[PDB]
């Protein structure tokens, strides 16, 4: 029972009540699931016998860890199956990072609930199961719920429901005493001198009492240090708990998928956290038990991890509102993070961002990815976007969007002297350049035959050609520029008969991840002046049918 | 008291009301979404609060014009593929072929109408959405429409009868002036009337509120030597792709001519198959030039807009290297110029072809979903996708 409104529920159009039958745990199931079936009324009437016309669920008791009395169980899924798509799903956590601080709170729980709030009438016959009645020849006792059952999901989404329609007039007749709920536990919080909070705790919980929802508590039962979805939290600040225990080496990739985890999670305050080579090997994997070796690095991102698991990593200032909350990305951690923060010390939330994205994208271009998870993620936490203080700088920044192929836009961002990181390593020069050795591109390989040709032929009747095996053509077309600048000095105009090979020079990119690539790039950094140009893929142009020849024929 | 007075507004066969999002939206964007959706309610009818529905509905606040108040710009998106493509036959709204022809344009918010003048029944339920809470610490109750929603293609489809009615002493008085409503948008245009439209168009945005509370809430007047060898990697290069979207059309002859090798002398420049190839393909770029390039209603209008660098060139097609229409917004001192571009194109496609395009976006999936919702005015809302990484300019223009 509750005096309170019923929600309508139809079955999933077509569909039909539950025909789902059983057969008895004997005297051990029956028994048990009696002495508490018949409470199901004498002790807070919430079933009531009505056996024949209706349809029917599994009955079946269970109940043992840390207690004393056998629990029933009817976690319906075929009734459970015949409405479902049925209601707007319970769907978000709250970030503590932005819950503002109040004085005091509280996390009354609340009785069996789920079992209060009632359910309609047109509808609990299909919540009916049959309790085989006596010994073997059990005549057959039913009944049928009268309130939400467990294990159906218009129980959770009523249920949430329900509570915060109750939970209106008491939230209506004193703001600023404002709560939050999550399944039986409402975190109810206020700045009032905890003597009045004492009894404003015991206006919310008589005003529950009274729509049944009997809060069990003594006005605030709960060690005050709760355990939310980790996020072990006070008024105070918050943080995450337990996160460890790693043993040794039978590293299987069940393991690390779970370590990606508990330091993943922790990544949340603690500075500096940062998986890539904790689950860069995590590849392929088609296994659990695949006892993946682990790798060299791997013990750094292990190590370096360790140890910054101390505690001098903990909570935030909460939402404090009136000031900036500025953001920095204090990047480079051979890849990129951030911290958003409010005032001096203590931080707000700790965040990385590695970028399992492109061949190469810069640290400029990385940088302003990272942006966008902050922008993203400060949008949603505290309902607006960071003050950034930004390792970059105007010109690095500046000329990049104002000449990337792509659009974006970036809030007040502003910079500080640090590890610089400003990507400007290498850029290329637009007009061709005179009075330089342009070299003429081309490399070549077979698709069968892992035969491949490291080209190139200038003006000045030079050529070279260096042969490889077991390579792509789009792998001979860079060692096929990797020459061409290893064979020459201060200037250089490279032209090639491939889009794709500059697209990656022309993206300027960084980072080890192909070593032709790699070094391809470090040339770059060091050679006054170069410029890489397309010439049709082959079709004979001059100088590229010339080359073309020399890494052609081979195959 | 209306009383009952609706139209029997159904789904497609196999179809369920969308189960969308709703994007995080800014607290002082959702405050105001909170007032808008609170005089609405009190406004009756607009809207009215749910609680065992599952469907929802994209829903954005924001503002328009030169901005004072703001605005519910509402997300049917999903409703649309769910209703109207298919209560898109009959009820429908045909598109006049002349709308262009008629080169001066002048379009009319009048959507306001679709409100209380007539209503939903039975199908209310689909057109929920939610009002959000910051960091989900509220459950940011959800509403229900209860009146035409400004937003979805199946509201004109109802309210052709009344909206033709009102506009017929107009279409009269005013003869032949093509007038073509498409989605709480009316696209009335006209020819080079010197200057004048001002007039007509105020007379109309008149006589809708005299014969009717249909608003247009203001007149609304969008009243419309060196031949450097390289420069044949170019000139070629381009040249030799550029007819790709044409037949095999000649270019070798100019092309060869860089032979052997060295890239910083200049070549010829005079040629026969140079010059005259150069020039023979020259005369050959003029837009009519084309071929069997045709919509076919029935294929979708996909589009790809270029970033320029103050400017932007954008291309409709409906299928591969086959433009339709292939023209340059562009705007000096820009996610807030694509902004512009996307509603440009669209708002053209219409006009010319009865139904927006789907676009292909040079932008981070993201940095859009952000602030689309920034500078974007219109109403309705192009399907866009985000195509990265990347296209291939270095000439497409000159
Ligand atoms: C887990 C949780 C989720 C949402 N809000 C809160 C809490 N619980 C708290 O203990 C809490 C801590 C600090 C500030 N607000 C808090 N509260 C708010 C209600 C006072």
């Amino acid at each position: 029972i509750s005096p309170i409104e019923t929600v309508p529920v139809k079955l999933k159009p077509g569909m039909d009540g539950p025909k789902v039958k059983q057969w008895p745990l004997t005297e051990e199931k029956i028994k048990a699931l009696v002495e508490i079936c018949t409470e199901m009324e004498k002790e807070g009437k919430i079933s009531k016998i009505g056996p024949e016309n209706p349809y029917n669920t599994p009955v079946f008791a269970i109940k043992k860890k840390d207690s004393t009395k056998w629990r029933k169980l009817v976690d319906f899924r075929e009734l459970n199956k015949r409405t479902q798509d049925f209601w707007e799903v319970q769907l978000g956590i709250p970030h503590p990072a932005g819950l503002k601080k109040k004085k005091s709170v509280t996390v009354l729980d609340v009785g069996d609930a789920y079992f209060s709030v009632p359910l309609d009438e047109d509808f609990r016959k299909y919540t009916a199961f049959t309790i085989p009645s006596i010994n073997n020849e059990t005549p057959g006792i039913r009944y049928q719920y009268n309130v939400l059952p467990q294990g159906w999901k218009g129980s959770p989404a009523i249920f949430q429901s329900s509570m915060t329609k109750i939970l209106e007039p008491f939230k209506k007749q004193n703001p600023d005493i404002v709560i939050y709920q999550y399944m039986d536990d409402l975190y109810v919080g206020s700045d009032l001198e905890i003597g009045q909070h004492r009894t404003k705790i015991e206006e919310l919980r008589q005003h529950l009492l009274r729509w049944g929802l009997t809060t069990p508590d003594k006005k605030h039962q709960k060690e005050p240090p709760f355990l939310w979805m980790g996020y072990e939290l006070h008024p105070d600040k918050w943080t995450v708990q337990p996160i460890v225990l790693p043993e040794k080496d039978s590293w299987t990739v069940n393991d690390i998928q779970k370590l990606v985890g508990k330091l993943n999670w922790a990544s949340q305050i603690y500075p500096g956290i940062k998986v890539r080579q904790l689950c860069k090997l995590l590849r392929g994997t088609k296994a659990l038990t695949e006892v993946i070796p682990l790798t060299e690095e791997a013990e750094l991102e292990l190590a370096e991890n360790r140890e910054i698991l101390k505690e001098p990593v903990h909570g935030v200032y909460y939402d404090p509102s009136k000031d900036l909350i500025a953001e920095i990305q204090k990047q480079g951690q051979g890849q990129w993070t951030y911290q958003i923060y409010q005032e001096p010390f203590k931080n707000l939330k700790t965040g990385k961002y590695a970028r399992m994205r492109g061949a190469h994208t810069n640290d400029v271009k990385q940088l302003t990815e990272a942006v966008q998870k902050i922008t993203t993620e400060s949008i949603v936490i505290w309902g607006k976007t960071p003050k950034f203080k930004l390792p970059i700088q105007k010109e690095t920044w500046e000329t990049w969007w104002t000449e990337y192929w792509q659009a974006t836009w970036i809030p007040e961002w502003e910079f500080v002297n640090t590890p610089p990181l400003v990507k400007l390593w290498y850029q290329l020069e637009k007009e061709p350049i005179v009075g330089a050795e342009t070299f003429y591109v081309d490399g070549a390989a077979n698709r069968e035959t892992k035969l491949g040709k490291a080209g190139y032929v200038t003006n000045k009747g030079r050529q070279k050609v260096v042969p490889l095996t077991n390579t792509t053509n789009q792998k001979t077309e860079l060692q096929a520029i990797y020459l061409a600048l290893q064979d020459s000095g201060l200037e250089v105009n490279i032209v090639t008969d491939s889009q794709y090979a500059l697209g990656i020079i022309q993206a300027q990119p960084d980072k080890s991840e192909s070593e032709l690539v790699n070094q391809i790039i470090e040339q770059l950094i060091k050679k006054e002046k170069v410029y890489l140009a397309w010439v049709p893929a082959h079709k004979g142009i001059g100088g590229n049918e010339q080359v073309d020849k020399l890494v052609s024929a081979g195959i | 008291i209306s009383p009952i007075e609706t139209v029997p507004v159904k789904l497609k066969p196999g179809m369920d009301g969308p189960k969308v999002k709703q994007w995080p939206l800014t607290e002082e964007k959702i405050k105001a979404l909170v007032e808008i959706c609170t005089e609405m309610e009190k406004e009756g009818k607009i809207s009215k609060i749910g609680p065992e529905n599952p469907y929802n509905t994209p829903v954005f606040a924001i503002k328009k014009k030169d901005s004072t108040k703001w605005r519910k710009l509402v997300d049917f998106r999903e409703l649309n593929k769910r209703t109207q493509d298919f209560w898109e036959v009959q009820l429908g709204i045909p598109h006049p072929a002349g709308l262009k022809k008629k080169k001066s344009v002048t379009v009319l918010d009048v959507g306001d109408a679709y409100f209380s003048v007539p209503l939903d029944e039975d199908f209310r339920k689909y057109t929920a959405f939610t009002i959000p809470s910051i960091n989900n610490e509220t459950p940011g109750i959800r509403y229900q429409y209860n009146v035409l929603p400004q937003g979805w293609k199946g509201s004109p489809a109802i309210f052709q009868s009344s909206m033709t009615k009102i506009l017929e002493p107009f279409k009269k008085q005013n003869p032949d002036i093509v007038i073509y409503q498409y989605m709480d948008d009316l696209y009335v245009g006209s020819d080079l009337e010197i200057g004048q439209h001002r007039t007509k168009i105020e007379e109309l945005r008149q006589h809708l509120l005299r014969w009717g509370l249909t608003t247009p809430d203001k007149k609304h007047q969008k009243e419309p030597d060196s031949w450097t060898v390289n420069d044949i990697q170019k000139l070629v290069g381009k040249l030799n792709w550029a007819s790709q979207i044409y037949p095999g059309i000649k270019v070798r002859q100019l092309c060869k001519l860089l032979r052997g090798t060295k890239a910083l002398t200049e070549v010829i420049p005079l040629t026969e198959e140079a010059e005259l190839e150069l020039a023979e393909n020259r005369e050959i770029l003029k837009e009519p030039v084309h071929g069997v390039y045709y919509d076919p209603s029935k294929d979708l209008i996909a589009e790809i807009q270029k970033q320029g660098q103050g400017q932007w060139t954008y291309q409709i097609y409906q299928e591969p290297f086959k433009n339709l229409k292939t023209g340059k917004y562009a705007r000096m001192r820009d996610v807030k110029q694509l902004t512009e571009a996307v509603q440009k194109i669209t708002t053209e496609s219409i006009v010319i072809w009865g139904k927006t395009p789907k676009f292909k976006l040079p932008i981070q999936k993201e940095t859009w979903e952000t602030w689309w919702t920034e500078y974007w005015q219109a109403t309705w809302i192009p399907e866009w996708e985000f195509v990265n990484t990347p296209p291939l300019v270095k000439l497409w223009y000159q």
